[PDB]
């Protein structure tokens, strides 16, 4: 049926087993070292031509299917360079890996359009990214490049299109002693595998998630789509507070702002319309990126939480 | 990447897409030569800047119709070597070192045609409208029914029936719907071959002889595909040093890692009364040379009065800033805000090792500081006095 059936694969936990596509490379080896020191079950990795070897005391496989069969992994992280990272996603989709997190930035947009064509016609594999820091369950599982030092298991679910700006929000929520329930970085590419609505459905159905922080930016309509979704599924009584920040009100139009998806073209994708849409949906939009932790704080106090 | 108008029209020439005959003049004398080679009569002069603005020489408008080679030389005199100033260029502008001297075409009917990757369709889309020759955003708001969109399956490619049906709905006369569809199919091939994010032709037109012709061509390329687009990407020093940098009209420098945090840093500066001078993303894997070239880029602008660097990681990052400040002889205030490994040792590094660098912990705090310091410098310049700062522990 619908590809939205794989939304449940976003919520990694202490039982998630991970293999690293691009295990031998410098980027894959570095972040795999950390995932072991953080306490996540990084159980293997793939590197064509090096199957059967031992990397960091762990088995190296030639293909994803060999890795999934011999390790029982339910998640995959991708560090393959941009020329081949889209094919790495396709291999994981055909291997029916439940969750695949693509950290690689710089994948050609045409490649991701093709990947999107295949991804949207299956149920088994849920894709996060590309050009994303990943997903982290604080204290249980960490898939990606986010610094787990600043995360504390708490009550706020975070979904963002940025990387370091996401860390700033995590640090703010921790400094006010609230913590995070699940942080998902959907990436800054125009064609990704997970949008805001996919994470909001998980957050609004999670008992551990009492508040939500949505961090967006210029480009696309995902923020406006999330506003309409929240206005129909998170309104009236027993609704969860959503605090947001949109970056790019000072961005010049027609210019790519680092991220491949941060662009204002044809009078569309501006940050003002996104702020206007989220506010009309009941979301409290913070004008300063330094006040998201305090905004979600006093939004909890106005409801004695 | 983006190419000059003439560089685009050359690409559609190589793909069989018919284009008005034109040649490029990089000097006023060769504009005379091209104009005489076209008939010495009706000739169009198109400025090539990377169009409805004002030049620095006083001439408003980038495209002018002249009727003699002598007039073609004189009009290009006020274009080549001069800068144009539009709303998209800000207070500054773009330099015009060449003009496109092409033939004059007399259109019967102007249409709009574009091929772009739309997120709402998750793939390529053909855009068509009978309201060509005008701005496309204004018609999308006045009469959206005039805009017709046709998605293309990325696997099966474009179908001839798709391009035919769109051409009829756009209002092409039946005798030339096929040649219009053939042009649209050729453009979709160009769209995929060069990894273009959008090919806009405004207007796609029917000739006075009845032929379908593309008068203007705007092509945007996916810079992520530069490794497999050697031909396109061969046609300031930010790109030379590989840093995502975009100069703006503000006067407060910005040095941030992460594109989202860099846009947020620009926003918080505007929120506290300042104006950001640039966008810059050093990102991950930032070596000492990156921040040195990042500082050299921001300080290459004389209007920059203060620099706020905001990095989320801390001693090794601090030593890279201290080294770049001492070599470039930076005299403007620098407010740094570092989060990560060793904040206490890095804050003592910048403080207890010489230069006048202010270290903040909070993002709002650092934003107020860099704005207030820039206003002090502004007031000192207006008062025609020099101010030297002395900073706390």
């Amino acid at each position: 049926m619908s590809y939205t059936a794989s939304r449940q694969h976003l919520y990694v936990d202490k039982n998630t087993k991970i293999i690293c596509q691009g295990f031998t490379g410098k980027q894959g080896t570095f972040h795999s070292q950390q995932a072991l020191e953080y306490g996540t079950k990084l159980v293997g990795g793939t590197t064509p031509g090096k199957g059967g070897q031992t990397h960091l005391g762990l088995p190296v496989f030639n293909t994803v299917k060999e890795a999934k069969e011999q390790t029982g992994a339910t998640a995959s992280v991708i560090y393959v360079p941009p020329p081949f990272a889209a094919a790495a996603i396709n291999e994981a989709i055909e291997a029916e890996i439940p969750l695949v997190v693509c950290i690689t930035e710089g994948i050609p947009q045409q490649d991701m359009v093709r990947v999107k064509h295949k991804l949207l016609r299956q149920e088994k594999t849920r894709l996060i990214g590309p050009n994303c820091p990943g997903v982290i369950n604080p204290g249980e599982c960490k898939i990606g490049i986010m610094p787990g030092h600043i995360h504390k298991k708490g009550r706020i679910g975070i979904v963002s299109r940025s990387g370091t700006l996401t860390y700033e929000a995590v640090h703010q929520t921790t400094q006010v002693g609230l913590g995070q329930s699940l942080c998902v970085g959907i990436g800054g590419d125009p064609f990704n595998g997970t949008d805001f609505i996919d994470c909001l459905e998980i957050f609004l159905n999670d008992s551990a998630t009492e508040g939500i922080i949505l961090i967006g930016e210029i480009g696309g309509n995902a923020e406006e789509n999330a506003a309409e979704f929240l206005k129909q599924h998170n309104s009236g009584p027993n609704s969860k507070p959503v605090v947001s920040f949109i970056a790019g009100l000072t961005a010049p139009p027609g210019r790519r702002m680092g991220h491949a998806g941060a662009i204002i073209a044809g009078g569309k994708g501006g940050a003002k319309e996104k702020i206007s849409a989220l506010q009309s949906a009941g979301v409290v939009v913070s004008m300063s990126p330094a006040q998201l932790g305090t905004t979600i704080y006093k939004e909890f106090e106005k409801r004695k939480m | 990447l983006s190419l000059h108008e003439y560089m685009s029209m050359e690409l559609l020439q190589e793909a069989g897409v018919s284009v008005p005959k034109g040649y490029v003049a990089k000097s006023p004398d060769e504009a005379y030569a091209i104009a005489k080679k076209l008939g010495s009569k009706d000739v169009v002069i198109k400025a090539q800047v990377l169009g409805k603005g004002t030049f620095e020489s006083g001439l408003k408008g980038g495209v002018k119709i002249v009727f003699s080679p002598e007039e073609a030389k004189a009009v290009s005199s006020q274009m080549i070597g001069k800068k144009l100033f539009t709303k998209q260029t800000g207070e500054k502008g773009r330099i015009c070192n060449q003009v496109l001297v092409c033939e004059r075409k007399y259109p019967r009917r102007e249409y709009y045609f574009a091929i772009t990757m739309e997120r709402s369709f998750q793939g390529p889309v053909l855009i068509g409208s009978s309201h060509g020759g005008v701005n496309i955003e204004d018609v999308a708001a006045e009469s959206p029914e005039a805009i017709i969109k046709e998605p293309i399956d990325i696997e099966e490619g474009i179908k001839k029936e798709q391009a035919l049906q769109l051409a009829q709905k756009m209002g092409f006369p039946p005798n030339i719907v096929e040649s219009a569809a053939e042009n649209m199919v050729k453009l979709y091939s160009l769209f995929l071959k060069y990894d273009a994010t959008m090919i806009e032709i405004n207007p796609m037109v029917e000739d006075s002889d009845g032929a379908v012709l593309c008068m203007d061509a705007k092509i945007n390329f996916d810079s992520n595909s530069a490794y497999r687009q050697k031909k396109i990407f061969d046609l300031k020093d930010a790109a030379k040093a590989n840093l995502n940098y975009i100069g703006l009209d503000g006067n407060i420098g910005c040095l941030v890692n992460g594109a989202g945090l860099a846009m947020a840093t620009m926003d918080i500066i505007k929120l506290h009364g300042g104006t950001p001078a640039n966008f810059l993303d050093v990102g991950g894997g930032a070596t000492v040379h990156q921040v040195t070239e990042a500082f050299k880029l921001i300080t290459s602008d004389k209007k920059v009065l203060a620099i706020l660097v905001n990095i989320f990681g801390c001693d090794v990052i601090a030593q890279g800033i201290v080294m770049a400040v001492k070599d470039l002889e930076i005299k403007i205030p620098v407010v740094v805000r570092l989060q990560g490994t060793r904040v206490d040792d890095a804050k003592a590094l910048i403080a207890d090792s010489g230069l006048k660098i202010l270290a903040c912990d909070d993002l709002d705090e650092a934003a107020r500081m860099v704005v207030k310091l820039s206003e002090i410098v502004t007031l000192a310049k207006q008062a025609h006095v020099d101010v030297k700062f002395q900073l706390p522990i």
